[PDB]
RNA sequence: GACGGUGGCCAUGGAAGUCGGUAUCCGCUAAGGAGUGUGUAACAACUCACCUGCCAAAUGGACUAGCCCUGAAAAUGGAUGA
């Protein structure tokens, strides 16, 4: 790395100290666990309502941008930066800002590599495997016994438990079946609406 | 199997850096000669690589 | 068979359509020792396996590994089984590792053969070269399949794997199939299915009772994906094996009562039988159970080979019993683990039983699939064959039947002969001319006589032993010798050897001939035989005696008393041969010449000429060492002739000190054998071979030459032109900047030349040669040409109807007919690209109508100056820019030529010419009785009136004037701008995805570009497209296969030449030229040394003359 | 070169001479005579000839016999040593005088062995034992 | 595979010893030290586990073991055979 | 899906270098290549018919595989306009030669072009896309108001603003 | 986490950041070079640059000269005098 993080800070102070906090609402909410790939399409959404804004060093000197603006730094007693999180700007309704980035939450393709929940069902990936391959494959539900020179897997479901939430599940057994779920990330941390924090809610009240 | 054990075999030989005065390979990352005749020497080739 | 006789062969081998020729192949000779030691227990006249392996068969598990050890040989393979007779005959072509004409005749040696391909490797050099010519030719060729007891015993795997193995040799030799043909519908049949008997009344119908299943061909009748109507196998010999599907098929009929051909299918795919009561439910053909060779057949095999590893005396018998079969003698009689195993695989090994009908199957006569294989190599030629009406006399009506007669006339073709002075069997002594007594010979030479043979060497000296039992017995073959002929036959007799002294007359080959015996006469044809070469290559078809047309005219009959391939060797019994067969010429013949196929016909449309070439032309000018042995090479070259279908011996086109050949080693080991094994003298080798084209790129600037395309003003090409020579020796008179013309005399007898580029198709069928030597020299004692002038023409566009030279013609309407008569020097070689510009009637008694070259076309005369032009631009025509070589991608051009200059110019140089001859000025008109001046007048019809006053009998004489003409022309070219055209052959290779990049690699290394790629239809196989020099293409499959596992296979195709970047120079031979110094490596390149010992090529022309004459060596330059 | 002994190498060494002693060719090739350049496997020390082989192969030459087998080195095989010998058996094996024959660099003798080959000769060399009809 | 790889085993003597290995016909036997025990779930003919207390020992017996199972002659990228740790700092769920 | 019969049954979008004929297109793309049953020959209709005088070398190129029966769409990018605007012979014939002729305008002609294609993706549309579209091709120069493989936050040639509609 | 215009232009079935070459520009973002390597026929994948999480206070380079080491081998046994 080798800097301040990685390099030095007149890089991350340029968009982080000009772009304030001052809006009309915001939420804080954890999307850095996903990939930029389907996160900056789902953008266009977010863009509309405001943006996304600062780096999290700055998260010490926000005190300095909420006594200019009216709303205070700690209404729940939370700074709103322990993990990996943004803040999406709003100016949605107190009911229709906890569904403003629910109704379009999804994952994507990532590069150091997620976990995906194995509650719901594993989507279909490589189909037309080997006999044998499929034989050796017990841990898959419709398993066969060697059957000609080409045969089906059949898998179109989960092929290990249902109970394994994302950050405990299986990636390992992922990779039988490449497409995995993506239904995880862009979920809220808290939700602010000015000097009044409710609870993070997938859907709204 | 045998991709995830070749690697391994090479991890533990082939993938090492020797020297350029005592040919001794250190180690994947290595950075001096770690001898008293060499003098330590911070001159290092990685060992080589073949598919034969 | 452990009993068969050849008194009973010799009847049923009359008989021909019920008889079924077959034959032993492999891509390396991969899978010979399989095939050859099940045939061997199998074969009777040699007493089984236990006197077998004799008449020359290595056996070898490196090979099995994977190993070539190529040889040529052959075991008398006959069978008396039944009431009919089978000639096989053990072929052993040993072919060749890359593609070449050597691949294409030791492989064509073979009728109905099996074919072992891909070993652990496929789409190389080394299958789609011996094997190309195999499933070319539909003769039903069978799939053999690898050694499957590497499985079992080896790697040590379950029968499971057995499927996979055969899935992938599958997929392997789809890709071998997409080569050639198409393979986008044989993709799904590369695979391991049998989708019938899914219906509940078949599951339990004909798997518990017989019924009826199909087992005939379908789509394709090769090797690619089929059973052959029961004949694929398994080959296996690690304890000897002879087994397949049928054998398969035969134990599970045992068990309950199921067909053999519904088994058959059964097992060539996976099929799913439950074993309740062999009755299958209906669920377990979409999903599965347990395939069949695990199952049983293979299970019991596996099983036994565990007991034969824990040693168990009771268990491999019960396992023996199970697997449906009788358990042997030896169970109790030695300790027997493997011993048991050889013992039964001696009953179980005799495949006569099952295998013979499977091929009779198969096949119902050998005259069926000859129809067939005559329009897939060459028997008219490449272009036509005798199948189709070119070529037509009575071929058609005898091919179908299979020979030429059915009293047999013998013919010949090309296999490669065997090596002389060492075998030298076949002779004029009683022994072999009795049929009758060599015969028996062979059926007592295998273990009875040997005995005999064992006592009569080691007891003949008397005591071996000292104080023992040996000289006490003294054994006449009875208790003592009877040991040790079980194991392996201890001196035997095998090939029946040379009892009296060599007399050469050993040949291989092929033949298909009717019923031939002893005393038949065959008219023999000469060395040079033009009636037969006429017939090749041509519609043309007749058939008439010598009378003045061949070069020989002869009337004398050669006898033929047999017919032998050398298989039980000398003079055989087995004589009575039907339509079509594996064996060659016979009697007192090897000879299987090119133009001359030996017939009982006088002449006769040739039935095959000898083979075509992988990749045209490779060459090599070597010359031998001491002084008596140098025609020696050259009547070497003409056993080479019989042996290998390409070598510079008959028509000198090169000289008969060159090799012809197509591959990559192959001339490397056309070198080694006349060394070796046919003259036994030893030659300079050269391996630096093939010159390069020397092609001009443009014209010279204004000096003497106004006629031109705009200045010659570069640096450099790739190589400096200007600064590295000339100026100097005659360019301190004339020419700054460079030199165009000469000064020797100084303007009494000068001249300036040109040399323009020629276009690229017209420049190829220049090079080809399609003009004569008497189409260009000698047209008023021989017949006039017509159909040649406009040809010519076609070709370089000159004519005597040109006055504004060869510029016009060039640039601006191509294709022409008109006549391009009176032309001296057309080339190089007299048939080549370049010519010599008539832009005028007469100069001044010069430039008009050749030595005896004429259109019918007269300015006044036909008289001229033609003696002096003719010889002196041969010369400069074969010095090219860097000396040496022929002007190849040029059309030349002559500005001018004037004898008889009344002007001059004053020098040191004119002074000392005018002293020497004591000439007041040049001439021709006038004279003083000196000096010469040769010219076409004073041969053609003595004095020259009309065109000029006095015949030439004046000026500089004709010897200087002949070496002027080379020096200024030899001049010009090195003053001009030139670059390399590099000799290339276009790689078309089969390549697959994961190694295009290797390929593309190689070329990148050894000079070249990929220009596009074509993609075969529905395959991951491909074909790259890209062009590779000559030089650089000799050993390039080997190169190939080292730089993966040869997963892409080259094949050379010849694309003509390009200009590639490589400097186009080599050190001037004159040494004033030499004073600026052509560099070492620049102008002295490895690419461009093709001349010190790659040069000494004629046939036609390769003269050299030393410039400069004027008198003695005191009066030649004494003010010059 | 070649080399194949045995097994053992048939025990210990014996000569009738080393480096500069005659024998007989007892060959059908027109070798008359056999003298002795060196043997092979000695490595020796100081001073001390390369001493011959009880049935092994040496370094020879062609001194008297065909002018086309004369000059030019061959390896050949000592067959007979005058000077004498104990077996591995309490046996004293001795002869008229020396003699071998020229060979293939594989060992093999040219045509047929003539006379007497001492039993540990035709042991070393198989083809020795097939190209005579006395062995003792 | 081409030669299999052979280990066999004592424990409370504590010994492991390879038979086949790279044509290899002899044993090698060495001796681990105390406190070591070795099982095996193989899946193909792969895979010796040894759990022990002392890390310090266990992992120099390991060592030891693998530096047993390796050629001396000729190069290291033709044979890529032998035995070779795969997962150590392991520790059992309890 | 797997590879078996001919189309329509590998029904699934695939991007292509087709557009060409003499270099960048001599027999389909190095996807469709190395697989099994179906016709790769057909894929030189989409290129030859559709792109005749369009831009050649290394097309953007979008083809739905069902085999004769294939829409020939063409979603293009910056440097295929320009190659389209430019002569036919210049462009096609000349695949193994480099080409620097083009001084066409992106930045009016079409400007307004770049929002009708591309509705959907990571960058903002109207304000941003007007620059992107202002320099993402070497072979055409444009008049003065925008240019190719320079800043277009500062000076361009005339232009100094972040955005201005020229 | 390490995106898009985009397979930029070239060469080129193909080489898309990465056979190799060139120009090397912008959108959105805390964040991402028409890209450091590995790798891929080539794409991808991983890794880097680049950004944030956590731990929680020091860290990074570049030289300079003191002692020690490397260099640093010869002949009877062996000399800070021991």
């Amino acid at each position: 790395m080798s800097g301040a993080g990685s390099k030095r800070k007149n890089v991350f102070i340029e968009k982080a100290t000009k772009l304030f906090t001052t809006y009309d609402k915001m939420i804080v909410a954890e999307a850095d666990f996903v990939g930029s790939s389907q996160l900056q399409k789902i953008r266009k959404s977010i863009r509309g309502i405001g943006a996304v804004l600062m780096g999290k060093k700055t998260m010490i000197r926000k005190v300095i941008r909420d006594l200019a603006d009216s709303k205070p730094e700690l209404d729940a007693l939370n700074t709103y930066l322990k993990q990996n999180t943004c803040i999406i700007f709003c100016k949605d309704n107190i009911a229709e800002v906890k569904r403003v980035i629910n109704t379009q939450r999804v994952g994507a393709p990532a590069k150091a590599g997620v976990f995906a929940p194995n509650d719901v069902i594993i989507p279909a990936g490589p189909t037309g495997m080997e006999p044998t391959q499929t034989s050796f494959l017990q841990d898959l539900k419709i398993a066969t016994k060697i059957n000609r020179g080409q045969i089906d897997i059949v898998n179109e479901v989960h092929i290990i438990k249902t109970g394994q939430k994302v950050g405990a599940s299986e990636a390992t057994l992922l990779q039988k079946l490449n497409i995995k779920p993506f239904t995880y990330g862009l979920e809220p941390k808290i939700i602010y609406d000015a000097g009044a924090c409710y609870s993070p809610s997938i859907s709204e009240e | 199997i045998e991709p995830s054990l070749v690697i391994l075999a090479r991890k533990y030989k082939c993938d090492k850096m020797i020297c350029r005065k005592c040919y001794a390979r250190l180690h994947p990352r290595a950075v001096n000669c770690r001898k008293k005749k060499c003098g330590h020497s911070n001159n290092l080739r990685p060992k080589k690589k073949l598919l034969k | 068979m452990v009993l068969n006789s050849l008194d009973k062969m010799i009847q049923l081998q009359k008989n021909t359509a019920n008889i079924r020729n077959i034959c032993v192949l492999a891509h390396v000779d991969h899978g010979k020792t399989t095939l050859a030691d099940c045939l061997i227990s199998s074969n009777g006249i040699i007493s089984s396996r236990l006197a077998g392996k004799l008449r020359y068969m290595d056996s070898r598990e490196d090979e099995q590994i994977r190993g070539i050890t190529m040889k040529s040989s052959a075991i008398s393979l006959h069978y008396a089984t039944g009431n009919e007779e089978y000639l096989i005959n053990l072929i052993d072509s040993p072919g060749h590792v890359d593609f070449s004409s050597e691949v294409s005749t030791a492989v064509r040696i073979c009728d109905g053969c099996i074919i072992v391909v891909d070993a652990v490797e496929g789409v190389c050099p080394q299958t789609q070269a011996v094997l190309r010519q195999a499933w070319l030719e539909n003769i039903r060729p069978v799939l053999v399949i690898n050694k499957i007891d590497r499985l079992i015993v080896e790697l040590k795997f379950t029968p499971q794997e057995a499927y996979s193995h055969l899935k992938n040799i599958l997929e392997q030799i789809n890709a071998l199939t997409g080569t050639l043909f198409t393979s986008k519908v044989l993709e799904e049949r590369a695979e391991r299915e049998t989708e019938s008997q899914v219906n509940p009344n078949s599951e339990q119908g004909e798997q518990v009772y017989d019924w009826s299943t199909g087992l005939e061909d379908t789509d394709d009748s090769h090797l690619y994906f089929s059973p052959e109507q029961g004949n694929v196998v398994f080959t296996s010999a690690i304890d000897g094996w002879g087994f397949g599907i049928e054998h398969f098929a035969r134990i599970y009929s045992q068990k309950i009562g199921i067909k053999k051909e519904v088994l058959m299918k059964t097992l060539w795919g996976d099929y799913y039988i439950n074993m309740k009561a062999k009755k299958i439910m209906k669920g377990d053909q979409a999903k599965g159970k347990k395939p069949l060779f695990v199952q049983l057949i293979l299970e019991n095999i596996w099983s036994l080979y565990d007991a034969v590893l824990k040693k168990d005396k009771d268990k491999i018998d019960k396992i023996v019993t199970s697997l449906g079969l009788k358990i042997g003698a030896r169970e109790a009689r030695h300790s027997d683990p493997k011993v048991q195993i050889n013992a039964i695989c001696s009953q179980w090994l005799p495949i006569s039983h099952a295998v013979l009908a499977m091929v009779c199957q198969k096949l119902p006569s050998p005259l069926d699939i000859t129809a067939e294989r005559v329009e897939r190599l060459m028997c008219t030629g490449s272009q036509t064959f005798d199948s189709f009406p070119p070529e037509t006399q009575a071929l058609k009506a005898a091919f179908m039947k299979c020979g030429s007669e059915d009293t047999a006339p013998v013919i010949i073709f090309v296999s490669k002969m065997f090596a002389v002075d060492a075998k030298a069997l076949p002779q004029n002594k009683p022994r072999p001319l009795t049929q009758e007594e060599i015969a028996q010979r062979r059926e007592r030479a295998r273990q009875r006589h040997a005995e005999k043979l064992a006592a009569a060497q080691g007891q003949a000296p008397l005591e071996p032993t000292q104080d023992g039992s040996a000289i006490e017995t003294c054994p006449k073959g009875e208790e003592p010798r009877g040991d040790e002929q079980q194991v392996e036959s201890m001196t035997p007799k095998p090939v029946l050897q040379e009892e009296n002294n060599q007399e050469s007359f050993i040949a291989f080959a092929r033949v298909f001939s009717g019923v031939a015996r002893r005393g038949k006469k065959i008219f023999v044809l000469g060395p040079k035989y033009s009636p037969l070469e006429f017939l090749r290559r041509v519609p043309l078809g007749f058939s008439a005696p010598p009378d003045g047309l061949p070069q020989v005219p002869h009337m004398a009959y050669c006898a033929l008393e047999n017919l032998y391939l050398l298989m039980g060797r000398e003079l055989e019994y087995l004589e009575e041969v039907p339509p079509g067969n594996v064996l060659g010429i016979g009697g007192l013949q090897d000879f299987v010449l090119k133009s001359a196929t030996l017939c009982s016909l006088p002449s006769c449309p040739p039935f095959i000429p000898l083979n075509f070439e992988a990749t045209p032309i490779v060459r090599v000018a070597v010359e031998p060492k001491h002084p008596s042995e140098m025609p020696q090479l050259v009547k070497g070259m003409k056993l080479l002739n019989q042996a290998d279908p390409c070598v510079q011996i008959l028509i000198q086109e090169t000289g008969e000190h060159v090799l012809v050949t197509a591959g990559e080693v192959h001339l490397q080991r056309c070198l080694d054998d006349l060394k070796e094994r046919f003259a036994k003298i030893h030659i300079s080798v050269s391996e630096p071979i093939i010159p390069f084209r020397e092609t001009i790129t443009k014209p010279p600037k204004v000096d003497m030459v106004n006629e031109e395309i705009g200045k010659q003003q570069k640096v450099a090409v790739i190589h400096q032109m200007k600064e590295d020579q000339s100026k100097i020796p005659e360019g301190i008179q004339v020419d700054s900047d460079g030199l165009i013309t000469i000064t020797t005399p100084n303007k009494l007898a000068t001249l300036s030349v040109r040399a323009m580029p020629l276009p690229e198709e017209v420049t190829q069928i220049l090079e080809e040669n399609s003009d004569l030597i008497r189409s260009m020299e000698q047209l008023t004692s021989s017949l006039n040409e017509g159909e040649n002038t406009h040809m010519i023409h076609q070709k370089t566009q000159e004519k005597i109807w040109e006055f504004k030279g060869k510029l016009e013609q060039h640039l601006t309407g191509r294709r022409w007919r008109n006549i391009v008569d009176q032309i001296w020097s057309f080339g190089p070689r007299k048939c080549g690209p370049n010519i010599l510009v008539n832009k005028s009637e007469d100069f001044q008694n010069s430039v008009w109508t050749g030595p005896a070259d004429k259109a019918s076309k007269e300015a006044s005369r036909y008289r001229d100056l033609g003696n002096s032009i003719v010889s002196g631009f041969q010369l400069a025509t074969l010095s090219g820019p860097m000396c040496e070589e022929p002007l190849m991608g040029v059309c030349f051009v002559l500005e001018k030529w004037d004898l008889s200059k009344f002007e001059e110019q004053g020098a040191s140089d004119l002074a000392k010419e005018g002293q020497e001859e004591n000439e007041t000025c040049s001439g021709g008109n006038e004279n003083q009785e000196l000096q010469d001046g040769c010219s076409e007048a004073f041969e053609k019809r003595t004095s020259q009136k009309g065109e000029s006053p006095l015949t030439d009998c004046y000026g500089p004489f004709s010897g200087q004037l002949i070496a002027t003409m080379k020096e200024a022309c030899r001049y010009a070219l090195q003053v001009k701008p030139q670059r390399l055209m590099a000799a290339m052959y276009t790689c078309d290779i089969m390549a697959t995805g994961d190694v295009l990049g290797r390929v593309y690699a190689v070329l990148s290394k050894r000079e070249g570009r990929v220009l596009q790629e074509e993609m075969k239809e529905g395959t991951d196989m491909f074909i790259i497209k890209a062009v590779l020099p000559v030089a650089e293409s000799f050993g390039f499959a080997d190169e190939i296969r080292k730089r993966t596992s040869g997963l892409a296979s080259p094949q050379l195709v010849f694309s003509h030449w390009e200009i590639i970047p490589s400097d186009p120079f080599w050190v001037p031979t004159t040494e004033e030229e030499y004073l600026h110094f052509g560099e070492k490596a620049d102008s002295e390149n490895q690419a461009r040394k093709y001349m010190n010992a790659v040069r000494k090529r004629k046939g036609l022309y390769v003269e050299e003359k030393i410039v400069e004459h004027a008198e003695k060596q005191r009066t030649l330059s004494k003010n010059k | 070169m070649s080399k194949a002994q045995a097994v053992g190498s048939n025990y210990r060494v014996s000569l009738g001479l080393p480096v500069g002693a005659v024998m007989n060719s007892a060959d059908n090739s027109g070798a008359k005579n056999l003298y002795v350049i060196a043997v092979k496997g000695i490595k020796g020390r100081l001073n001390r000839l390369p001493s011959a082989g009880v049935g092994d192969m040496v370094m020879a030459t062609v001194k008297k016999g065909k002018p086309e087998l004369r000059k030019k080195v061959c390896t050949g095989l000592v067959v007979r040593q005058r000077k004498h010998w104990k077996r591995k058996d309490g046996v004293y094996i001795y002869f008229e005088d020396n003699a071998g024959v020229m060979c293939n660099p594989k060992g093999e003798v040219k045509g047929n062995i003539l006379g007497p080959v001492a039993k540990e000769c035709s042991d070393l060399w198989p083809k020795v034992a097939t190209n005579a009809g006395t062995i003792v | 595979a081409h030669f299999p790889i052979n280990v066999a085993v004592t424990d409370g003597g504590r010994v492991v010893e390879i038979r086949n290995f790279f044509g290899e016909k002899i044993v090698r036997r060495i001796e681990l030290l105390d406190g070591i025990t070795c099982y095996r779930n193989e899946k193909a003919k792969d895979e010796i586990v040894l759990t022990g207390n002392s890390l310090e020992l266990l992992s120099q017996s390991c060592a030891t073991i693998q530096l047993r199972s390796a050629i001396k002659y000729k190069d290291v990228r033709k044979f890529l055979d032998g035995i070779y740790v795969s997962e150590r700092n392991v520790l059992e769920s309890n | 899906m797997p590879p078996k019969v001919d189309p329509s049954e590998k029904v699934e979008v695939f991007l292509r270098v087709c557009g060409g004929e003499a270099g960048a297109m001599s027999t389909l793309a190095p996807k469709l290549g190395p697989l099994g049953v179906s016709p790769k020959k057909v894929g030189d209709d989409i290129a030859k018919a559709t792109q005749p005088w369009k831009g050649m070398k290394v097309s953007v190129k979008l083809t739905i595989q069902n085999r004769i029966a294939v829409p020939e769409v063409l979603p293009s990018a910056s440097a295929l306009v320009i190659k389209a605007l430019k002569e036919p012979p210049r462009d096609r014939k000349k695949e193994k030669n480099i080409k620097h002729n083009g001084n066409i305008p992106l930045e009016e002609i079409c400007k307004i072009a770049k929002t009708m294609r591309f509705k959907s993706l990571a960058v903002d549309f109207k304000g941003s896309v007007l620059e992107i579209l202002g320099t993402a091709h070497s072979v055409g120069c444009k008049v003065n108001g925008k240019s190719p493989r320079d800043i277009q936050a500062g000076i361009q040639s005339g232009e100094i603003e972040v955005v201005e509609p020229k």
